[PDB]
This record gives structure tokens, C-alpha cells and sequence, in this order.
């Protein structure tokens, strides 16, 4: 469901607003 | 050494046995000077270059030693 790779997008501000990068389907 | 690296779902720890075992945690606009927050990223390098050009560039080789301001080990 998740074979893939792993990417973030962590931004300075917002300890509960993580911006993630996963593949979905 | 291990390492916050911002890679996968969430920050991903990962131990560097090589010689490269730097954790660096550089930043730079990801909408904070926009609009949502500031850029970051953490990994693990053998040579972290010193980008302070306007990107707050860091480099600790040491177990968790890369976490970030916004969030950490709470």
C-alpha cells in the first residue's frame, strides 16, 4: 500500500501543521 | 549516530554507520515569508555546507540531533 519512497515538508510555525509527501494510492 | 530527518511520514530517525553521520537542519521560505511557514529539512550529510546566504543552514553529527523549532521530541 506504501512501496514507495519518503518525502517531507516540515515548516517552521506550526507544530500541528505539518506538511507531508507520501503517495497515496 | 542517529538523525531527524524530515523524509517520510513522520520525522524519520535514522542511524548513519558510514563516515557521513552530519545532521544538518537547514531553512530557508516555505510561505512564512509567503503566507503558511518557514522551510524545513533535516537529513544526514558528511559535509554540511554552510548556506547562510538567507537559508538558516545548521550542522550537528550527533544522535537527534537534528530536530526543528516548530516541532521536536516533546
Amino acid at each position: 500500500e506504501e512501496r514507495g519512497w519518503k518525502h517531507w515538508v516540515y515548516y517552521t510555525c506550526c507544530p500541528d501543521t505539518p506538511y507531508l509527501d507520501i503517495t497515496e494510492e | 549516530i542517529v538523525c531527524h530527518t524530515t523524509a517520510t511520514s513522520p520525522i524519520s530517525a535514522v542511524t548513519c554507520p558510514p563516515g557521513e553521520n552530519l545532521c544538518y537542519r537547514k531553512m530557508w521560505c516555505d510561505a512564512f515569508c509567503s503566507s503558511r511557514g518557514k522551510v524545513v529539512e533535516l537529513g544526514c550529510a558528511a559535509t554540511c555546507p554552510s548556506k547562510k546566504p538567507y537559508e538558516e543552514v545548521t550542522c550537528c553529527s550527533t544522535d537527534k540531533c537534528n530536530p526543528h523549532p516548530k516541532q521536536r521530541p516533546g
